[PDB]
């Protein structure tokens, strides 16, 4: 639990990037402006994996987690 | 002449001071003119022990080196300096050392003290049982640290064998104390 | 030309560039050089700045005074008379002083037209090798705008002497050194001069075949035809390929 | 690949392709049930028209025999369609909009590269978008948009806001109505201004002496920008307010609304003075650059003085009447003269010429609007061109002793080495276009070589720092796994949320510190007036509540003297990241606080209300004792500004904050503080080589040839140095510092040889000088050692009288050395200098003849003696400091702070074991720039210090400006490994399942 309780910039550009690729491709909705909703409103299924430089790691969801 | 004896011997109490070694508060602070009675220089404290030379030849010879290796096992002594004033004869000291270590100065590179000077922020060498966190609250390793080198003149000063971790703390213009641990190598 | 150098172990360096009527021989750029005074030892420091004179086709750098005496002179004021014109100023007598130190074993044109000789091309085994080599080197490849006959000795005797006199001038500080980049010292060519120096390496290119032609047919001995052995496609190809694509020369070496 | 030609008619984040370019290019689009209605139009077409596709990956090449059979589409497949509007391509990331014609339009050649998937497409939107990462003539124009002489009629209202995008509808009311309504030009650019906006800056015209009792705040030449609450009170804008400047009302709207705010306030100020210059035009005649004859004729009348001035220090310095300065020769001090007397001629004939413009000239309102730097360039056009340089020198005698045919020798004139009388528009001499022909050949050369050296760092410098990030501890990490920094930029803080801000505990004295943050509870009537009437005796019953505000007064005096520490140098500019005085300035906007009232807030809500805040800012997490001191030390420099400005009396004196206002300023800043801390995942080394080698592009050597020397580290300076500071008394007096200047200079025995000579005097009784004869007899009187046989030669040196009392030179000493240098088999005889000759006699006691010998002896003491000083040390200078930077810094006994000048030395040539070694030379302050020799002596900790030492001064010479982070990392790659070398997606996702079973 060291890591930063908010998402990174980049992480959003990757959330974001995926979730709207595989609505693209006929997945169930909860492209690209789809996405958008569904974190601001904070329902997406995608767990982030945080590694750590020791070789660990963290899996956080986005609900445990501050949005921009 | 008497700067050579007097900054020299204020060099070698202020570095056995912070080298850790049990020195008191007036003679560190002898002036010139209290220092007008007095080879005939010699220190020889303990840890909270070291001896000091000063060989009368300008130039080491490794018959002056078998010397006092006699009254260094003899005297339970291990740890000494040697101010030889010039500058082979280093395989000496890498003969006795596993045992008892030596190491060699220069005369005029102790003329005065580079701790003091504005741009050598204060190192701390740090003990084991220090080190044994650091290594685990970071989870860092036995390498994977800024190094610092085996000759380097802090290195020299206080006395760092190959492996041990100095912290620095440097007073830094955008926090104000950054803190920094350099690996010895 | 009597330049300036920086590091290089010489201080106020000569030069000269010499050539006839742009005729062969195309350059002999013999140099005459004033050593520095950060010499080691006896050698040189003990006794000052020495000149020497880099002549071509010799790998060394053979001393003043060793030079005219292989010029058919003997005696050091018939040396020194072609150098200073004043003997009457100390102040330029001071300077020549340790090149005579140097120079001095040797007296006979004999001598040191072999000490010359011995560090040439292929070096000779016989000193009538390096009495035969030397005496060529220093009528044919060295100053030949002087004079290429068999007789200027006594006027190359001048010419080389003067260098020496402007390498003095400007080791004293007696008069400026040349600049670099002045135009008074910078000769254009136009088309004119450009092709007399493509037309020379390609009209012995005519003679070498008819060289080849004709010793190729002294064993036979029946006749001799030259309206079948001057090839013309020699001229109308080299004048053509390295004036259309820019390579100023043969094309059989390109860099 | 085409050309880009201007378009200001695209909002920035956009390009305009044309349509047989976009007809080319391709975006293979995947099928979803939104476009499979949408596409079958797009199948249907072809290749013929333009709006069509190419391939269809059901790969049929949809171009040519269509195939009707294969015009199927379901969902899956993937379409290759040409191009449309809003779709992004790359460079920064454009949005393609179509305007026919044959070139890309832009808002200010190029490829055009387009990314394939909806992946790397985002990638670009929310990373490199054209705002994610202002042009002359809006810049110009918004100087005459906002005077007070601007006034809109009725209908040129109703265009210039018909042009805005952010606009709601509503008109404004306008100012004046006694006739026609007008409206002046700062109500409608206060509608750009994008919500509540604070803000103060000065306008370039502002004199500084208009700042006295009256006419504060009204400023009557309309400067002094004040921007309260997002609406444009007074003041004319320029550059220096609205560029990207420190404390810009650009940069400030970055650091509250956003960026996508700020996109919408370049493109309605890109439109809106863009489109109103329509009516204003600003031409530029021949009348807006010449002289009126007021000026013009006085405009001679100092260069007439200025060639009467060159000639008066020719013909003084023509009859030996100028004593050279030390330091330099008489020709070099001759240059220097002179060049002083046509610097001067060029600024008289400088600033009488920008002050002599009139209000409607047309070059003064692109140099007052500052849009167009480089006043210096249009001072050429009017009055004086000036000198021209190669090299660094006014014109070298080329021919000889001439330097154009049309000139005597010896001509040092004020003419005839290259300063120029005439001006552009009167037309230039034809000598004079010679010279000016050269001196735009020096400097358009370099311009070729400028562009081989800093587009060769900056190449190089990136494969340096060519993967080094910052992982998810916040340390600072890269490709061989190892720690570089702990925490990035020694606090954690990130890069681009950060400003300059002020302490206000350093600077003052000690006597106003307890004036001015004591809080006297005492005195009743300021209570009674700065506090309200529940709270007046709240504060002076308890002794609790008495016995707290100690304790923040407390650790103010020992949060004092840490400044003192950290900031010996008297400087309180510090960089901090959240403006506590900006949000101090807006909590008195938001909540409509009016602070000619007694306050509301109880004393101790804000001690509380402080400590309670400082725990909450985490950069180091943990409850160990190691990041518990690993923290605050990363939080000092911030947590001591904390409480100066929201002090329990700044609170109630100076603010006259609210009790909900302090509720919503405590809990903003950690609001606002949570950003700053640096997102890990930042490619750091591509942010911090591209702020070194832009700087790049903009006697000690300063520039590219010493930047280009550290990046190798090169073993052998170019121009090496030492900077050396003094002790005791001697640092106050010139006379004392001289024994101290000659203990460093190298001297040998030729700058003190007159003239040497070799005679043969083997009876000293008879020598060839009789005038020696009577102290050769002394020595010889009563003789010492010339006891078997001193060899008969005599070497005579003669000594000087300025050189060897320059330095207080003995003949002893010369004596003593040389039969120290040499043994007693060299008979050394001094003689005196109280006679007016200084003779030196040398004589030789008993293969290598005598004399040749003596020569040896004597071609060594010439070269090789060191009378004094210390080899490899040249010319060792000397002065007083003339900046503010390299002083002594005495605090006295009031705690002011206070600069105390003393000799200081910069020599030549480095070694620094033996210079700092001897008396009287500073072991502190002593510091060289050779990071070579520093290296050797003081360690690596002084290398790491001491290349930022000579990386922020190879940079600020231009007045140039780097964020200290991006020193600090080229700094910490190098010395890394102990010594100085030269140069030459972490995280991963997860699918969700539990979410993923229900949602439809």
């Amino acid at each position: 639990r060291i890591t930063t309780p908010y998402m990174t910039k980049y992480e959003r550009a990757r959330v974001l990037g995926t979730r709207a690729l595989q609505i693209a491709m006929c997945a169930p909705v909860m492209p690209l402006l789809i996405a958008m909703k569904e974190l601001k409103a904070r329902k997406i299924p995608i767990i982030i994996r945080r590694y750590l430089p020791d070789g660990s790691y963290e899996d956080w969801g986005v609900d445990e987690l501050i949005i921009t | 002449e008497t700067y050579r004896l007097w900054k020299i011997r204020k060099t070698i109490m202020q570095l056995c001071h912070d080298r850790g070694y049990l020195v008191t508060q007036d003679e560190l602070d002898q002036t010139l003119e209290e220092f007008k009675a007095q080879t005939d220089l010699t220190v020889l404290v303990a840890h909270n022990q070291m001896f000091v030379f000063f060989p009368e030849e300008p130039k080491v010879g490794i018959k002056t080196i078998k010397v006092y290796c006699q009254r260094m096992q003899e005297e339970n002594i291990t740890r000494a300096l040697i101010v030889v004033q010039q500058g082979s004869a280093k395989q000496s000291l890498v003969d006795m050392a596993p045992k008892y270590i030596l190491e060699q100065f220069l005369e005029q590179e102790l003329l005065i003290n580079i701790t003091e000077h504005e741009l050598v922020p204060e190192h701390v060498v740090m003990t084991k049982e220090e080190v044994s966190e650091l290594l685990a609250r970071y989870k860092l390793r036995e390498n994977q640290l800024p190094r610092i080198q085996a000759g380097d003149p802090v290195a020299r000063y206080f006395g760092i064998r190959r492996g041990q971790v100095v912290k620095i703390i440097r007073p830094s213009e955008t926090a104000g104390r950054y803190i920094t641990y350099r690996l010895v190598q | 030309y009597v330049f300036a150098k920086k590091d290089s172990k010489y201080a106020y360096t000569g030069e000269c560039r010499s050539c006839l009527e742009n005729s062969s021989r195309p350059t002999s750029t013999i140099w005459v050089s004033m050593l520095a005074r950060g010499g080691q030892g006896a050698k040189k420091s003990a006794i000052g700045q020495r000149i020497v004179a880099t002549l071509p086709y010799i790998k060394q750098e053979v001393p003043i005074i060793i030079v005219f005496r292989a010029l058919g002179f003997v005696s050091d004021r018939d040396i020194l008379e072609h150098i200073i014109y004043d003997f009457e100023d100390p102040e330029m007598m001071e300077m020549v002083k340790p090149s005579l130190d140097e120079a001095f074993v040797i007296q006979e044109q004999n001598v040191a037209l072999n000490f010359i000789g011995s560090r040439g091309a292929k070096p000779g085994v016989t000193k009538e090798k390096r009495i035969k080599y030397a005496k060529e080197v220093l009528q044919k490849e060295m100053l030949p705008h002087v004079g290429v006959s068999d007789f200027c000795e006594t006027k190359k005797a001048y010419f080389l002497g003067y260098m020496v006199h402007r390498l003095l001038l400007a080791a004293l500080g007696r008069r400026e050194l040349d600049d670099r980049d002045h135009y008074g010292n910078k000769r254009l060519d136009l088309a004119g001069p450009l092709l007399a120096f493509l037309f020379r390496g390609m009209f012995k290119n005519l003679l070498k075949e008819v060289r080849i032609y004709a010793q190729k047919f002294i064993d036979r001995g029946k006749d001799f035809n030259l309206e079948l052995a001057i090839k013309t496609r020699i001229i109308s190809d080299g004048l053509k390929y390295s004036l259309a694509t820019g390579n100023w020369g043969d094309q059989k070496k390109a860099h | 690949r085409t050309v880009i030609t201007p378009d200001p008619n695209l909002s920035i984040d956009q390009v305009g392709v044309p349509r047989s370019i976009a007809a080319n290019m391709t975006f293979a689009e995947i099928v979803t049930p939104f476009n499979i209605d949408r596409l079958q139009e797009l199948v249907r077409r072809g290749n013929s028209q333009y709006p069509g596709a190419k391939y269809i990956i059901r790969r049929i090449d949809l171009r040519f025999h269509p195939k009707p059979s294969d015009l199927h589409l379901q969902t899956g497949y993937k379409v290759e369609r040409h191009m449309c509007d809003g779709d992004i391509v790359i460079f920064m990331g454009h949005r393609v909009r179509i305007l026919p014609w044959s070139t890309f339009r832009l808002n200010l050649e190029m490829n055009l590269h387009l990314p394939q998937s909806l992946e790397t497409r985002a990638e670009i939107q929310e990373l490199a978008m054209v705002p994610r990462m202002i042009v002359q003539d809006t810049l110009t124009a918004v100087r005459k948009f906002t005077k007070r002489d601007v006034f809109l009629e009725r209908g040129e209202v109703m265009n210039l806001l018909m042009f805005l995008s952010t606009w709601d509808g509503k008109v404004p009311q306008p100012a004046i109505l006694k006739p026609r309504p007008l409206w002046t030009g700062k109500q409608i650019f206060s509608l750009i201004i994008p919500g509540h906006i604070n803000c103060i800056r000065t306008h370039s015209t502002h004199p500084d002496d208009e700042d006295s009792g009256p006419y504060k705040h009204i400023s009557p030449g309309d400067t002094k920008v004040v921007v309260e609450n997002g609406e444009l009170i007074m003041g004319i804008l320029c550059k220096k307010s609205l560029g990207t400047s420190a404390g810009s009302l650009v940069h400030i709207s970055y650091l509250e609304m956003g960026h996508d705010i700020t996109r919408l306030f370049y493109s309605n100020i890109q439109t809106v003075i863009n489109n109103w210059l329509l009516i204003e035009g600003h031409t530029i005649g021949i009348g807006d650059s010449i002289a009126d004859s007021k000026t013009y004729q006085d405009i001679q009348n100092t260069i007439k003085k200025a060639k009467q001035d060159v000639i008066e220090v020719i013909e003084k310095a023509h009859n030996n009447e100028l004593e050279p300065t030390p330091g330099n020769t008489l020709r070099q001090t001759f240059e220097n003269q002179v060049n002083r007397i046509l610097n001067d001629a060029r600024d008289k004939t400088g600033s009488s010429a920008q002050k002599s413009l009139s209000e409607y000239n047309n070059f003064k309102s692109m140099v007052v609007s500052g849009a167009k730097g480089s006043k210096i360039n249009i001072s050429q056009v009017i009055a004086v061109v000036g000198q021209q340089n190669v090299e660094g020198k006014r014109i070298p005698f080329g021919f000889k002793h001439r330097t154009l045919p049309h000139f005597i020798k010896d001509d040092y004139g004020p003419e005839s080495r290259g300063f120029v009388e005439n001006s552009y528009l009167a037309g230039l001499t034809p000598t004079e276009f010679f010279f000016h022909a050269m001196g735009g050949r020096e400097g358009l050369i370099d311009t070729a070589v400028k562009t081989a050296e800093t587009g060769y760092i900056q190449r190089r410098l990136i494969k340096s720092m060519e993967s080094v990030m910052v992982k998810y501890d916040a340390t600072v990490r890269n490709s061989i796994n190892q720690v570089v920094q702990l925490r990035y930029g020694e606090d954690g803080l990130a890069g681009e949320s950060v400003e300059f801000q002020n302490l206000a505990t350093l600077k003052p004295s000690n006597k106003a510190f307890e004036k001015k943050f004591r809080f006297d509870y005492t005195n009743e009537r300021a209570l009674r007036r700065t506090l309200q009437e529940d709270l007046v005796k709240d504060v002076l019953s308890n002794a609790h509540i008495q016995n707290e505000l100690e304790r923040e007064f407390e650790r103010m005096r020992e949060d004092r003297e840490v400044l003192r520490v950290i900031f010996p140098t008297g400087d309180s500019k510090v960089v901090l990241p959240c403006n506590l005085l900006r949000m101090i300035w807006n909590a008195q906007k938001i909540f409509h606080i009016n602070p000619r009232l007694p306050s509301d807030l109880h004393p101790i809500k804000v001690v509380e209300g402080v400590k309670e805040l400082s725990k909450k800012l985490v950069i180091v997490n943990g409850d160990d004792p190691l990041s518990r001191q690993a923290q605050e030390n990363a939080t000092l420099l911030f947590n001591i500004h904390l409480r100066s400005t929201l002090c329990s009396r700044r609170m109630a004196e100076e603010f006259r904050l609210s009790g909900e206002a302090f509720d919503w300023l405590l809990g903003e800043i950690e609001s606002k503080f949570n950003q700053a801390i640096a997102h890990p995942g930042e490619m750091v080394g591509a942010l911090a080589a591209q702020s070194l080698g832009e700087p790049a592009t903009q006697n000690v050597t300063l520039g590219v040839p010493r930047l280009k020397e550290l990046i190798n580290i090169s073993k052998k300076p170019k121009t090496p140095s030492l900077t050396v500071f003094l002790l005791g008394q001697s640092a106050r007096d010139a006379e004392r510092a001289k024994d101290i200047l000659c203990r460093l200079e190298h001297t040998t025995l030729r700058k003190v040889t007159a003239n040497t000579a070799i005679y043969y005097d083997p009876n000293p009784q008879s020598t060839v000088v009789a005038e020696d004869q009577e102290w050769v007899n002394v020595y010889y009187e009563m003789p010492d050692f010339d006891v078997a046989r001193i060899s008969p030669w005599l070497l005579r040196v003669e000594l000087d009288r300025k050189h060897m009392t320059d330095r207080k030179l003995t003949m002893e000493q010369i004596a003593e050395k040389i039969n120290a240098g040499f043994g007693d088999d060299l008979n050394c005889i001094f003689n005196d200098d109280n006679a007016e000759k200084l003779v030196l006699r040398i004589r030789i006691m008993n293969k290598m003849d005598d004399d040749v010998f003596l020569r040896c002896i004597e071609s060594n003491m010439l070269t090789d003696m060191t009378l004094q000083g210390i080899e490899q040390i040249s010319k060792v200078y000397m002065h007083l400091p003339q900046t503010d930077n390299k002083k002594k810094i005495i605090i006295t006994e009031d705690g002011e702070f206070k600069a105390l000048q003393e000799w200081i030395l910069e020599t030549d040539g480095v070694s620094l074991m033996r210079v700092l070694s001897e008396k009287d030379v500073d072991p502190v302050r002593t510091t060289s720039n050779d990071i070579v020799e520093i290296f050797t002596v003081l360690g690596i900790e002084a290398v790491r210090k001491a290349l930022e030492r000579e990386l922020y001064h190879v940079i600020s010479f231009d007045g140039s400006y780097v964020n200290y982070r991006h020193l600090a990392l080229l700094c910490d790659t190098m010395t890394c490994r102990g010594h100085l070398m030269a140069i030459t997606g972490c995280f991963d996702l997860l699918l969700d399942a539990e979410k993923c079973k229900y949602g439809m």
